[PDB]
């Protein structure tokens, strides 16, 4: 679905700002203030590689980064969906004592 | 003179936000 | 409960602000219903057999590729071939191109060329060998 129809390759490209508090980085600096992260795919590749100011790694590496700059994706009080929105909906008190 | 669009200045903005978004081929 | 807190407010809305103040009487109550690398510089080159070796520490080789380990992850590292025949070690610049693509590009040109992975590049009678001619060898990292 992200892919265009027709075009091999669909990109997203996000710039965050940096502190010198995460590690594991490619080719950005501690005092540099500079994050971008872009994600491609492609239909003929199935794998995960995205790119760190453009420049190639694993997801691995991405993935440690958003673990240190203390955001999740699986958890959902970061990152609300539908299917999410429902579970909080009909929401237990033992599901609060839980969070 | 020349239009300049807004320096994407990370500084003035909060840590761990985003100013400027690329979106291809979608 | 001490002070006067009428007395200020008796000079207040009196003296001065000249403010209306009306009783307004209940009478709506009586409604009618109405019915990483800044300081090195890349263009020297020498050999890495003794690059690697340190007669401190044998760890010494590991800090080399660990210089390689930062261009491991995209795989930008490639040395070149001198007299011998093999890559030989040297500092590589900082390079940006335009969009994120096009260094993608990049880098699976690289892998298209030819790779130097004939011989493992750290090998042991060598590195003995080129001592015994000139003793120069040496790392020019450290």
């Amino acid at each position: 679905d992200f892919i265009k129809n027709g075009q091999d390759v669909s990109k997203i490209e996000i710039t965050l700002k940096n502190s010198p508090n995460v590690t594991d980085i490619e080719y950005i600096d501690a005092r540099d203030e500079t994050i971008k992260i872009t994600r491609i795919i492609t239909r003929s590749k199935r794998r995960s590689d995205y790119l760190i100011n453009d420049y190639q790694v694993s997801e691995s590496v991405v993935k440690t980064l958003v673990a240190q700059l203390n955001i999740q994706l699986d958890n959902l009080c970061q990152f609300l969906s539908q299917e999410r929105v429902e579970e909080f909906a009909r929401l237990k008190s033992v599901k609060l004592l839980v969070e | 003179k020349r239009v300049k669009i807004a320096k994407p200045d990370l500084s003035s903005f909060q840590p761990g936000s985003i100013i400027k978004i690329r979106l291809q081929d979608f | 409960s001490q002070f006067n807190w009428f007395r200020i407010g008796a000079l207040y809305n009196t003296i001065s602000k000249n403010a209306p103040i009306t009783d307004h009487l209940m009478g709506p109550l009586s409604i009618e219903k109405k019915p990483l690398s800044k300081k090195l510089g890349p263009e020297g080159s020498i050999n890495l057999f003794k690059f690697i070796i340190d007669p401190n520490s044998f760890s010494r080789s590991i800090e080399n590729l660990f210089y390689t380990s930062f261009l491991i992850k995209e795989g930008k590292l490639l040395m070149e071939h001198d007299e011998e025949g093999l890559p030989t070690i040297k500092i590589k610049q900082s390079i940006s191109h335009t969009d994120s693509r096009s260094k993608e590009i990049e880098r699976q040109r690289r892998r298209a060329a030819h790779q130097n992975h004939i011989i493992f590049q750290m090998d042991m009678p060598t590195w003995r060998k080129l001592i015994k001619k000139y003793n120069i060898t040496s790392p020019f990292l450290d």
